[PDB]
DNA sequence: CCGAGCAGCATACATTACTTGTGAGCGGATAAC
DNA sequence: GTTATCCGCTCACAATGCCACACGCGCTGCTCGG
């Protein structure tokens, strides 16, 4: 349910990142799409990442650790798994 | 892929790089037989194939050949779309000049050679002959030869002599040219001649060469020699139902042109007949011009068909030229348009969206659903269901829009909200349904108007719909901090109806357990809508910051605001409702709830308020019949005693007791005066005719009739329109303006004879034409307006100055027309404003003023406050946050990216469809402050004034300003300062024509050359007979006193001459002419004694030549520098004035039209900055001498005034960063350390940061002055091109910016829009600084 | 009557204007600057270069919605392409700057 | 012998046509040494 | 007389947006043709 954006620029002090940050995670939720942390009410990924945002738990930090998370897990995988495949080929 | 554009001239070498090939013959294509005839200009061997991936001669056909060419036609078997991009050649015959470098003033060429162009287009066309190098005959290398000369020469030389004529002339005369020597030459040169003329033309000139010498052009190129043909695809021969192919223009041009080469290289290979020849290649330069520009040079008509042909240039500029037509605007394919009807029952967010509309624009969507429920497997069998319509695809479409947002549009759309964001609703038919309320903020009738639809596609464009341009964010309007959403009509009335009075109404006298209960009271048909009652209510409040306190109060109300109170949103007080809530109380009422509550009750109590009020104007029935309008009972009476009355005055006129003029006035006058007794009486007939009683005898109370109900409430019509209507219609006026003896004395109720009828059509069409002009003239001016303001977004956080504007409440003389609260409301301040008690600082010197501010300057009653405006803000490129202030349409301070130029522009532009096409009198009490004014005590205890800048101010007690009129010279003053009177006692009264030469040091009067006959004329006054004397100057009388002038010699009571009190500077009192003196030779002077006496738009157009800042019609001259005056040569082309310096030299003798009224004395000491001769002071003036803030406050106050003058209202800072932009040029007046020339134009901004960059270092910087350029001689002057290339001209831009090599680098919004990339401005201002921060390093 | 894709003019890879060749709205100069005077970056860059031209991003801009990915590739504007040709048509040379 | 394409044609001439409003370069009159 | 100065003369150059509809779009006597 969004009818207004207030709540959502108060927690990001400008309408403009506001939007940027919040189609960012929209794309994250919506192409491989990362669970929407806030229970959804069948609504449109655009306004779930609204509330999500104006909730207090997404900002350009949040996600930005979140993707830094997801880099240092799929490297640390995907290297055990070449050293694996190193030692497979001797 | 890029970060910036260059152009240039194109060498032959890359023209013919650019060619597949060179075409040759000009028949395009054979018609039994549709192909592309081959060498010609749509062969497919030099352009590409037709079919796709196929061979013209049909061998190769498959992608196994991808790359191969054929060898039957020889045609390179690739895409199709290659014809769409790959360009031709021709290698003309000879060498031809290009009609743009030639006839684009200032012509390229003729700059570049110091030939006059007449002489250059005479050789050109060849008829005339031209020498080259100078041989050892007398003879210049520039200088030209008709036929007897030459051949003359021919005999007297036969070589050493070349006299070559036509364009290959000129290419030879151009390739021999040295550019830096000649640049070298001329520089070494201007520091050596005389006048600035001459140096500004060769300034002019040696900017010419150095720009050329440092791009990489090469004057040869000018001259062409192998023309580039166009793409074939971009001209494309479109066929018809048979083979009635429609030839593009272009094409037709390209014809005649090349078959003008082919002829032509035939006649060179046939031992070329030399006329002949000559004649040929005139008709061959002739047809390439008219290729490159059908304008010059006559016309290329088609056949049979009287137009010009559509030539490059014409693919170009204009209103259908690529810029405005593709580029800037360009169609869109994913949208649709409709008519609107109203759909009052959607909430302030939705909008209605017929099934059809919807079902035909989210097809993509549909058929992405249809895929993920597997519905359809194929996209071809999802296409089948949707045309199909099944039960589920209605199911479908309700839910991939369950959010999306879209896009509703205006056909013209003024100003920023005409485009909104709304969420769509399913609906019937086919009309588009609209909030009442955007309706209003369109400017959206229900007349027919019909709006266009568009839906963001991708995810950022619904989320920043959704968050940007919905319509719950757009409620106020960027130009005012005004709320735009207002409930119009047919609401206002019903809550008016709901929220009155009737003095005896079924129900009055009760008591009701809250409003709930009167609203079951009310629905149950017990109790009037309205009648006074005792309710009790529970109104909340907010004691400290987040409580909500009760306080159940027992008010005496009316059962119709009691119900309307179950819709206040627990905030507001009682006292919103209780009064009678018109329709400027409902705009109050929602403004403060926006105050309060936030934002979003507001939008929910907005719409609750829009629901409650058409169900209960519906429930009211307001109903408007023929009997409601009633006539008061003396209008019959006033009118027949008013004529009598005209009928008395015009029997004295015919009589000879008044002169036919002052009649007509006195008819008019007692005319209007009936006419406002009639209006009157009918509106006290009116408003309060219901005479009810209650329990007994008899109340009055305002009205209920149906109409004055529709206009005490506001909702529709002023009261001059009743009376317009049910009163007399009054005066009217004639088509020139002026105004009818006899008015229309009959109303719209009543009938109307012809004659009157006829006289309102005058007027009613009088208003339709000016109605139908101006809109396109507005037009026009919004969009100059808006691609000179393009550029400016906020970048900067905070410039760091401290250079405002002192902004004052404005007063025109009477009443503050605009106090300093809404003048300063929202605008940081420049100085850390104290109140009037010193070393006590109010306000620190960077706070934002918001409202509590404003709040207490009232409290503290400050006259002025220096404010940070945008015209002086620091920012390179930009303008920082704070100097622009509060960001209108929101509250809060302007976030980095809003463009500010195109919001301000638009607020500028869109009010513009509502333009149009002695004594003094002091009026409250308070001090006399009297500035800059330099008088002398006369023998009467007065004061009388004595220079011209004298400012009279009327202060009241609390020290600020006013009233404030302008005291001319020699006005009378009967108090002086510090003297505390009261209104309307006249402090000063002066005659108009009267010019004095008031004395400021009594004694006696000499005369030096003041003689009858020659110098003066002597008359005597026949009336009673005293010995007046016409002094007339050099200039007045003829030539016999021309070195004869008079001079009041102010002496002692002996005859000699004595000072002036505070000074060694006797009174050399000398005269104007036509000086009517009475006082004769010895007699007394007293300080202060007439010693002669002699005698002295509007809309639109207005504010369109004020931004233009074009030098008005004579206009105010002033003067330079400060110094005594004096006059020189009489007829020295105008007649000299110089003004002499305290120290300084005056080298400057100014010359002035002797023939226009000249103000100045010849003993006056004029400071600069002062009337010479009164009128309009051009900005340009303005600004050259008082800086540039003199001329802000100018522009601002002028166009402000305009526009109250109307009843709109902009805010101030739109028209502030206007004039920053106009004056964003800069001339440059030393030279300095740095490598700027002196007479050369730069930017503003660019000379700024070199003085920063070099004052980094030792050196010295280059002073500086701001220049003023109006708004599309601005724009023209950009730093960027591509901009000024679109915006207006697009034909001397390009050659300009070509001819230089600028270089333009985008960072601007209309460039970016052209490229397509995002905008600098939006959230695009985000992804710009990610990429300058590490793109450029 | 609305549109949703179709034919597209010829001379530049724009829709057609008109109710009867079945051609879309038309995004004027007014409309651009409002559209971009709002912060509106991200719609105004759309409904630039995906919407009408780019017949590539087009293409992909439908194949990649029809998916479930509301995702655009722009690019350069045909009718951009179409400017810088009639330009250097004429003895102008035009270029897109390297960098 | 006329039907079907073509190449360069202000139809050869006097076509033609009140004010549109503004800037800007330009050529003949003008002040001065 | 000349050199710079200035004032009337003539020409270039702009004229709101959309929408819709309608209509039309060389020719012609020389040239290729049987
Ligand atoms: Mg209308
Ligand atoms: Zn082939
Ligand atoms: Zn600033």
């Amino acid at each position: 349910a969004r009818v207004t954006v207030q709540d959502a620029v108060e927690k990001i002090g400008n309408r403009f990142d506001l939007v940027l940050v919040a189609a960012r995670r929209a794309r994250q939720m919506q192409v491989g799409g990362k669970d929407p942390l806030v229970p959804e009410e069948n609504d449109k990924t655009t306004v779930i990442a609204l509330r999500e945002i104006e909730e207090g738990l997404i900002n350009n930090q949040i996600l930005d650790v979140r993707e830094r998370q997801e880099q240092q897990e799929q490297e640390a995988a995907e290297l055990q798994a070449v050293t694996a495949i190193a030692e497979g080929r001797r | 892929e890029f970060d910036a554009i260059k152009i240039a001239l194109a060498s032959p070498d890359m023209i013919r790089s650019w060619s597949f090939g060179e075409v040759k013959k000009p028949e395009t294509i054979n018609y039994r037989t549709f192909k592309p005839e081959r060498d010609g200009l749509f062969c497919a061997r030099i352009f590409g194939p037709v079919k796709d991936y196929e061979c013209l001669c049909g061998k190769y056909k498959r992608l196994k050949h991808r790359g191969v060419i054929c060898e039957k036609c020889g045609v390179e078997v690739t895409q199709t779309k290659v014809r769409r991009e790959r360009m031709g050649h021709i290698e003309l015959a000879s060498p031809t000049a290009h009609i743009w470098f030639l006839k684009s003033l200032p012509s390229r060429i003729g700059l570049l050679l110091d030939m006059p162009l007449r002489d250059i287009e005479r050789v050109l066309y060849f008829e005339s002959y031209v020498v080259i190098e100078g041989g050892m005959t007398n003879l210049e290398r520039q200088q030209i030869l008709t036929e007897e000369q030459y051949l003359d020469a021919l005999e007297e030389f036969g070589d050493e002599f070349d006299a070559k004529m036509g364009a290959e002339a000129i290419q030879a005369l151009l390739k021999s040219m040295d550019l830096e020597q000649e640049c070298e030459q001329l520089r070494e040169e201007l520091n050596e001649t005389n006048s600035e003329t001459k140096r500004k033309k060769l300034t002019k000139r040696i900017k010419l060469l150095e720009a050329f010498v440092q791009s990489g052009n090469k004057p040869e190129w000018m001259i062409l020699t192998v023309l580039p043909v166009l793409p074939p695809d971009l001209r494309p021969l479109v066929p018809l139902d048979g083979g009635r192919f429609a030839t593009s223009d272009l094409n037709d041009l390209y014809r005649r042109v090349i078959n003008r080469n082919n002829r032509l290289k035939r006649l060179l290979d046939l031992a070329a007949p030399d006329i002949i020849v000559r004649n040929e290649k005139r008709m061959l330069q002739e047809a390439v011009d008219a290729l490159l520009d059908n304008g010059r040079r006559g016309r290329a008509i088609t056949g049979s068909n009287k137009r010009p042909l559509k030539s490059l240039a014409d693919m170009i500029k204009g209103k259908q030229g690529r810029f405005r037509q593709n580029l800037l605007g360009k169609r869109v394919d994913y949208s649709g348009r409709s008519v609107i009807t109203v759909g009052p029952y959607l909430r302030l967010h939705q909008c209605g969206l017929p099934k059809k509309m919807a079902l035909e624009l989210f097809k993509p969507f549909i058929y992405g659903k249809l895929e993920l429920r597997g519905l359809a497997t194929t996209i071809k069998a999802a296409k089948k269901m949707v045309e199909r319509e099944e039960a589920v695809v209605w199911d479908i479409l309700d839910e991939v829009i369950r959010e999306h947002p879209v896009l509703l549009n205006r056909a013209p759309t003024l100003h920023r909200l005409g485009i909104q964001a709304f969420e769509p609703v399913l609906i019937e038919g086919k009309a588009i349904q609209l909030h009442p309320l955007v309706c209003a903020a369109y400017n959206a009738d229900f007349d027919g108007d019909q709006m266009a639809v568009h839906v963001p596609l991708t995810l950022e464009a619904q989320l920043e719909a959704r968050a940007l341009m919905m319509s719950t964010n757009n409620i106020l309007s960027p130009a005012n901090g005004e709320p735009i959403i207002v409930p119009s009509q047919d609401v206002v009335l019903g809550l008016y109806y709901m929220t009155r009075d009737c003095v005896n109404a079924k129900g009055e006298g009760m008591v009701l357990t809250g409003p709930k209960e009167a609203e079951r009271l009310y629905r149950s048909g017990l109790a009037s809508l309205h009648a006074r009652v005792k309710v009790r209510i529970t109104e909340y409040e907010k004691d400290a910051n987040g409580e909500l306190v009760a306080k159940t109060s027992l008010k005496d109300t009316t059962v119709g605001r009691a119900i309307l109170w179950m819709i206040v949103p627990k905030g507001l007080p009682y006292s919103i409702v209780n009064q009678a809530l018109g329709k400027k109380a409902i705009s109050k009422m929602l403004n403060t709830c926006y105050r309060i509550l936030g934002l979003k009750p507001t939008v929910i109590f907005a719409d609750q308020i829009m629901y409650t009020g058409f169900a209960y104007a519906a429930r009211s029935g307001a109903s408007v019949g023929i009997d409601d309008m009633v006539i008061p009972e003396k209008k019959h009476e006033i009118i027949s005693e008013a004529e009598a009355e005209v009928a008395e005055i015009q029997e004295q006129f015919q009589s000879g007791l008044v002169t036919a003029g002052e009649r007509y006035n006195k008819v008019i006058d007692i005319w209007a005066a009936a006419n406002d007794r009639v209006s009157k009486a009918m509106m006290d007939n009116l408003q309060t005719e219901t005479v009810i009683n209650r329990d007994g005898q008899e109340e009055k109370q305002v009205s209920f009739n149906s109409i004055y109900m529709m206009a005490d409430s506001g909702a529709r019509g002023s009261a001059a329109q009743i009376r317009q209507l049910a009163g007399m219609r009054g005066l009217m006026a004639k088509p020139d303006g002026s105004i009818i003896e006899t008015p229309i004395t009959a109303n719209f109720r009543e009938g109307l004879n012809v004659l009157q009828y006829f006289i309102s059509t005058h007027g009613a069409r009088k208003g339709l034409a000016d109605t139908a002009l101006k809109t396109a003239n507005s037009g026009y001016l919004t969009r100059r307006l808006v691609d000179v303001a393009q550029d400016l977004v906020v970048t900067e956080d905070d410039c760091g100055t401290h250079e405002g504007i002192m902004m004052t409440p404005v007063i025109e003389g009477g009443d503050v027309k605009e106090p300093l609260r809404d003048r300063v409301l929202g605008r940081v301040t420049a100085e850390d404003v104290l109140k009037p008690g010193t070393a006590d600082i109010l306000v620190p010197r960077n706070t934002l003023l918001h409202e509590q501010w404003c709040d207490l300057l009232e409290e503290n009653s400050v006259d002025a406050v220096k404010v940070r405006s945008v015209v002086s803000c620091d920012t390179d490129f930009g303008v920082c946050a704070h100097c622009y202030g509060r960001d209108l349409a929101r509250g809060h301070i302007i976030n980095k990216g809003e463009a500010i130029g195109v919001i301000a522009a638009q607020s500028i532009g869109e009010p513009g469809t509502q333009l149009t096409m002695s004594s003094i009198q002091v009026k409250n009490k308070g001090s006399i402050k009297l500035s800059n004014v330099k008088s002398v005590v006369n023998s009467s205890g007065k004061l009388v004034i004595t220079s011209r800048n004298t400012e009279l101010k009327l202060i009241d007690e609390f020290g600020r300003t006013k009233e404030s009129y302008k005291v001319p010279y020699g006005a009378v003053l009967a108090k002086g300062d510090g003297e505390q009177v009261a209104g309307g006692e006249t402090v000063a009264n002066w005659d108009p024509h009267t010019m004095p030469v008031i004395t400021e040091v009594s004694g006696f009067v000499r005369f030096t050359d003041m003689i009858d006959g020659q110098t003066i004329t002597r008359q005597t006054d026949e009336l009673t007979g005293l010995s007046s004397l016409v002094v007339l100057d050099s200039a007045e009388r003829t030539a016999g006193g021309k070195d004869l002038r008079p001079a009041l010699k102010i002496v002692d009571a002996q005859g000699n001459d004595v000072l002036i009190p505070g000074t060694d500077m006797p009174a050399q009192y000398f005269l104007p002419g036509k000086a009517i003196v009475q006082l004769e030779d010895g007699v007394q002077i007293s300080s202060g004694d007439t010693l002669a006496r002699i005698p002295q738009t509007g809309g639109l157009p207005r504010v369109a030549d004020l931004f233009e800042a074009r030098r008005p019609k004579e206009p105010a001259i002033l003067a330079e520098i400060s110094g005594i005056v004096s006059f020189g040569k009489e007829t020295k082309g105008k007649r000299r004035l110089v003004i002499t310096p305290v120290d300084g030299s005056d080298p400057y003798e100014e010359m002035i039209p002797k023939w226009r009224q000249l103000n100045v004395f010849e003993g006056e000491r004029v400071e600069r900055g002062d009337v010479i001769s009164d009128g309009p002071e051009a900005p340009h003036d303005i600004l050259r001498l008082r800086g540039v803030h003199a001329v802000t406050r100018y522009i601002v106050n002028e166009v402000q005034d305009v526009y109250r003058l109307q009843g709109v209202k902009i805010n101030d800072k739109h028209i502030e960063v206007i004039v920053r932009q106009m004056l964003r040029k800069a001339t440059i007046v030393n030279a300095g350390s740095s490598d700027f020339l002196e007479g050369e134009q730069v930017e503003y901004s660019r000379v700024k940061i070199a003085n920063r960059e070099l004052e980094a270092n030792g050196k010295v910087g280059a002073t500086y002055s701001r220049d003023l350029l109006g708004i599309t001689k601005a724009s023209l002057a950009t730093e960027s091109f591509i901009s000024a290339a679109s915006f207006q001209e697009t034909t001397r831009v390009l050659t300009e910016a070509a001819v230089a090599g600028k270089r333009d680098e985008l960072r601007g919004l209309k460039e970016n829009v052209i490229v397509g990339r995002l905008i600098p401005a939006g959230t695009g201002y985000a992804y710009h600084q990610d990429r300058m921060r590490r793109r450029a390093a | 009557h609305a549109r949703s894709t179709g034919s597209y003019s010829l001379v530049t890879q724009q829709p057609l204007g008109g109710k009867a060749q079945f051609g879309g709205q038309r995004f004027g100069e007014m409309e651009v600057w409002a559209l971009e005077a709002y912060g509106a970056a991200y719609t105004l860059q759309e409904m630039l270069t995906v919407k009408s031209d780019d017949v590539n991003g087009r293409t992909k801009m439908y194949k990649n919605i029809v998916d479930g990915n509301h995702q655009m590739e722009p690019g350069m504007p045909e009718s951009f392409n179409v400017l810088l040709k009639e330009i250097r048509s004429l003895g102008i040379n035009i270029e897109l700057e390297d960098e």
